[PDB]
RNA sequence: GCGGAUUUAGCUCAGUUGGGAGAGCGCCAGACUGAAGAUCUGGAGGUCCUGUGUUCGAUCCACAGAAUUCGCACC
RNA sequence: GAGGGCGCUUACCACUUUGUGAUUCAUGACUGGGGUGAAGUCGUAACAAGGUAACCGUAGGGGAACCUGCGGUUGGAUCA
RNA sequence: AGGACCGAACCGACUAAUGUUGAAAAAUUAGCGGAUGACUUGUGGCUGGGGGUGAAAGGCCAAUCAAACCGGGAGAUAGCU
RNA sequence: GCUCGCCGGAAGACCAAGGGUUCCUGUCCAACGUUAAUCGGGGCAGGGUGAGUCGACCCCUAAGGCGAGGCCGAAAGGCGUAGUCGAUGGGAAACAGGUUAAUAUUCCUGUACUUGGUGUUACUGCGAAGGGGGGACGGAGAAGGCUAUGUUGGCCGGGCGACGGUUGUCCCGGUUUAAGCGUGUAGGCUGGUUUUCCAGGCAAAUCCGGAAAAUCAAGGCUGAGGCGUGAUGACGAGGCACUACGGUGCUGAAGCAACAAAUGCCCUGCUUCCAGGAAAAGCCUCUAAGCAUCAGGUAACAUCAAAUCGUACCCCAAACCGACACAGGUGGUCAGGUAGAGAAUACCAAGGCGCUUGAGAGAACUCGGGUGAAGGAACUAGGCAAAAUGGUGCCGUAACUUCGGGAGAAGGCACGCUGAUAUGUAGGUGAGGUCCCUCGCGGAUGGAGCUGAAAUCAGUCGAAGAUACCAGCUGGCUGCAACUGUUUAUUAAAAACACAGCACUGUGCAAACACGAAAGUGGACGUAUACGGUGUGACGCCUGCCCGGUGCCGGAAGGUUAAU
RNA sequence: AAUUCCUUGUCGGGUAAGUUCCGACCUGCACGAAUGGCGUAAUGAUGGCCAGGCUGUCUCCACCCGAGACUCAGUGAAAUUGAACUCGCUGUGAAGAUGCAGUGUACCCGCGGCAAGACGGAAAGACCCCGUGAACCUUUACUAUAGCUUGACACUGAACA
RNA sequence: CUUUAAUGUUUGAUGUUCUAACGUUGACCCGUAAUCCGGGUUGCGGACAGUGUCUGGUGGGUAGUUUGACUGGGGCGGUC
RNA sequence: GCUCAACGGAUAAAAGGUACUCCGGGGAUAACAGGCUGAUACCGCCCAAGAGUUCAUAUCGACGGCGGUGUUUGGCACCUCGAUGUCGGCUCAUCACAUCCUGGGGCUGAAGUAGGUCCCAAGGGUAUGGCUGUUCGCCAUUUAAAGUGGUACGCGAGCUG
């Protein structure tokens, strides 16, 4: 009902988290394709 | 409820007559040695204990194993135990320190607490039952001969000690009397402490199951997502047992360790 | 309409290689009763639905027909 | 200048009824009680052992015809 | 004393009426309760696929999920205009 | 200027979802405010939000992360003890002013404090990983104070106040008294103080549990604030001025007693009830060892360190979200005001700021309603829509016993507004004045200065006075879920039924269930009167009977005829 | 009662009128003991008409401040598509005349009435099947896998009666 | 040489048990101011447990099919 | 060698109300209707027995009969299963008629009274409360009036169910 999209820092942990990312290999070669293979950058690491 | 004091409900004037209406058994603050009871279910992960509601457990009683024998004791207070409907009451001994005892009706006066090896018969904390005389009232029984109380309330279970039976194998109770266990375990005397409480319907509801829980409700009717039955149309009509485990008789057990049941009559 | 039971003792009904007609019951006699039933022992009680054919022999079966009667067809 | 006439004030108080009950008559829209017993038809336990009884509070099978087991105080034959 | 009888924003979901060519996969106005708790109330962290908690739903659960919003199987099956 | 709005449980407050620097202003029109456009957090030139105390570090813990050694594991992975994370639990811990555009427990300027070093004098024997006190909770409450804050006027600055009036009985303006030091009062808790000993307290104890003697009673531990202390400390009526027209530059009053009431303070007081409100720790002491002509800590005063942050605009809610300044949602925070049962409602004082569509017109277009001649629902699926009646109290009210309850049942009704009793009654109040006492947060006598019903005997103006907003139709029945209901948001809004007893039933107990591969966690800190089947249909009676069939199973006399 | 076979089933008592305001001789196929039964507490997030309440509720709304929309200024997007200059029963059937013509001859515009006319939109009709077919629940019919459950070899010995 | 005994000599198996299997989710002791966990005495019952196949049905607790066609549209009755 | 008896056998075999509804095509698909025109029906009557009182020819109707406006029902049929959406309360009023009277003749089983149906033809009324879904069937008081085929059995760009 409450819909939907807000920012916060501490619900990031187990879905969005940074590092969590690098570490499930899962996220690893994502972020590798994304922005290390791919040309690129995220930079919105606050 | 025919004992005295019997604490009977109210006249027809609100929607509870009943539940119980005993004074002078509530006390505060809960007292120095205490504990509590956890969360809900959490088995770890998909629950099989049906339909939960698990809140305020709340707080128990810490007192077990209790063998605390022959150093004498005397009596402050008896309370309530709302897990077991209990008669449970405030045990001073004269060494210096005090415990929580499953005592009978009226046990104080402050009265004369003392057991163990041959040295009392008098009401006694715990008490083996191969040093002492036949009797009705037993209670405690530590359940295996070292493990502790089989029953940790009074009730009215008398689970009764015949004499001479088979060497030391007493005990003439409830669902087996042929349960066949030694005198080497112990009584304290005895089984009569609070029947008010449980001689009665409490309510429908009361606090005891609404505030902290939710108790049965439901199983075979409604949604066919469970139990085998039954379309709908409010019909249901047909052949469903509680699958694949059944109901209304057949027995469930064949080994195990113990295993003492010896005759085991049924009905 | 097709398929089926059925028209076998007052009463309920059994029965068929395909050649006897049955029983609980009911009546009647024999006596026991002044009398009758029971219970008794003996006798008796038939539109075997009709026609036709098979056939040694049809109550039966097959075929044709009456007439009750049952389910389904019908929406 | 004093009332009575009146002209004010409000009752006692007749209507009225919020109410609904009393009882008295017939319209008694599933029928059950106590019996004469115009021949009713199924029974048939007890007034002698009404021919392997059961009366007295009565609980109970359920054609009750109350069967049917106690406890008597003998209006139930005896030498049981 | 009591899940009182009659009470506030913290509750929902009765039929309309200006809700349907939307302010709104939902909410409404002069109206109206459950009056303390068979209430709901919000920071997070256990339930992460054919789910898992039961006022016990075929409603849920992204808002329309008898299984999707997955994109990898796969530009499948294909009596298909 | 001058006349009034809206939010009225304000978009009042500072600051927490990390969105992040887009307020004052100096300047303006696309990169947009579907009129203007001067304003919108628009968006551009400056700069900014000054925290030792604010709070998350800590020492730390109930949930739950990770975890030695492991029991196991196909590679995956899972479940863990010691540990260690960890607040939203808890401990130390900012105010009277003044000061800038701002931004403000910070800036200052004063009070003077908290953790922990060092210094000089003094008092003095300590310690710890262990023990003990409790460190510690749940709401509705009850009893009495303190006034927050108001209206008065003595008194103090104005003076008699533009229309008709006003020149001592009126009518306006502040009504402030900072701190930490100082003692203690409301109810509260608790009779005092030496000694001698254990069936006690991880090994010990000048501490705590229980027990044994001696000798006196008036002992011990604070609590709002009243009251003061400070203060020739300030703030400020009002005067003479300069000016950047913001403001500060000089100068400066007045300064008491009561009356009624919290939301709030005291009150981890004190009562009343049970669903039975989580540990370490600050609080305060005991000792083990080991130091023991050494060391330790508690005191006066002098000082030092005071550990990366953030602090800008912003909320019961437009840079969150909804994505059209959106009839979604939805807060922890000063509680603004009289008369109100009240967060039942039209009025208010601010702060934001009246929120960028209104000129005019006046067919029929139902987003509505009214008072109707006649009749009184003569309408239909919805007396549907429009209501109306809706206190305190009575001149008094019917079926009906679960003697609560059916009973604001039911009914129509004096009510505006003064007099007199009474230049205010009665009822709450207790200034002085006078006394007594223990000597100080002490009592007794006494009637000040305020408040204010309820009715009596009189008055009468109407179409109207509960002259206004809050707010009810008696019934009488048809089926008795008998527990209020908010229950399956989504057909029914219950005409679903979640109750709750119980005969039987699962297990004599490593108990039934096994989610997970290994747990043994629910049930258990627990016994077949705990806990689970399948349900139960207030309460109390009542559950006849009837075993042909098919269930339920349980057995063993004996045949069908498998592993073995 | 969701049994009321017939026929508006009844006595007619009451009623401007009994398809009932209930005013107790039954025509009871396939009724009731926990899928139970004789009944009822005060309470309506009250299901159903029938009163006397007020009455416009019909037939009767012919007078309104007025919202506005047509109207005058800012601004003008699509749920998406049959070209108009579309005849008011028209007739005639690859069975439907706004386009096979027997008639009548309707000037160009209000998009202001806008009443039957894109049978239309909101969109794989819901009725629905060629369906070698999505899985979608059950039942003394099929069962199947996990499970329930005893006895039997596996495995863990014989000394003695 | 057998119906069969006595006993030797080949040899088995149900009961009846005792008990270095075993299970210790029972206690004492113990590493250990310790919820897992180390381990020895004891105390318990008992060749039990355990599961892996074969036999037996038990029920609609995962998964599955929607199986002809004939149709004056289907359900029936009749056919290649 | 077999109820493989679904015998040209794609298989050893496990069942359903399209009362969730759908995938790409949606009458190459069977709701009632839109009506080609209907055999069963309305509408027009034939010649005649009969029994009308006691004469057929008014009433009325024997076994006998010829044919059409499509509303029964049904041979059903299409461009119509990506609106072909159903009642029948009216409502918008309209239709000319199987009379329904109000009526003026022609006729009399008319002497008048009253009955009898039938051409010339469709002016107003189509209203009633207690009843139920009521077409049908009434029930009290009824009048200048108290009637009736469906036309897609009058109605979703106009009614809640």
């Amino acid at each position: 009902m409450k819909r939907t999209f807000q920012p916060s820092v501490l619900k990031r942990n187990r879905s969005h988290g940074f590092r969590a990312r690098m570490a499930t290999k899962n996220g690893r070669q994502v972020l590798a394709r994304r922005r290390a293979k791919g040309r690129a950058r995220l930079t919105v690491s606050k | 409820v025919k004992c005295k004091p019997t604490s009977p409900g109210r006249r027809h004037v609100v929607k509870v007559v009943n539940p119980e209406l005993h004074k002078g058994k509530p006390f505060a603050p809960l007292l120095e040695k205490n504990s509590k009871s956890g969360g809900r279910n959490n088995n770890g992960r998909i629950t099989t204990r049906h339909i939960g509601g698990g809140h305020k457990q709340a707080y128990r009683i810490v007192d077990f194993k209790r063998n605390k024998d022959g150093i004498p004791a005397v009596v402050e207070r008896l309370e309530y135990d709302p897990n077991r409907s209990a008669n449970i009451a405030l045990v001073l001994y004269k060494d210096g320190e005090r415990r929580y005892i499953l005592a009978p009706k009226g046990l104080k006066a402050g009265d004369q607490i003392q057991s163990g090896v041959d040295a009392a018969i008098k009401p006694g904390n715990t008490l083996p039952m191969r040093n002492i005389p036949v009797g009705s009232t037993v209670h405690n029984v530590e359940m295996k001969p070292g493990k502790g109380g089989q029953l940790a309330r009074s009730a009215g279970t008398y689970v009764q000690i015949v004499a001479r039976d088979g060497a030391y194998v007493t005990l003439r109770l409830r669902s087996g009397e042929m349960r066949k266990v030694e005198a080497d375990c112990r009584a304290t005397l005895g089984e009569v402490g609070n029947a008010e409480h449980m001689l009665r319907v409490l309510g429908k509801a009361g606090a005891a199951r609404w505030r902290g829980v939710r108790p049965t409700v439901r199983g075979t009717a409604m949604n066919p997502v469970d139990h085998p039955h039954g379309g709908g149309e409010g019909r249901n009509f047909g052949k469903h047992p509680v699958t694949p485990w059944g109901v209304q008789t057949k027995g469930k057990k064949t080994r195990s360790n113990k295993r003492t049941d010896k005759f085991i009559v049924r009905r």
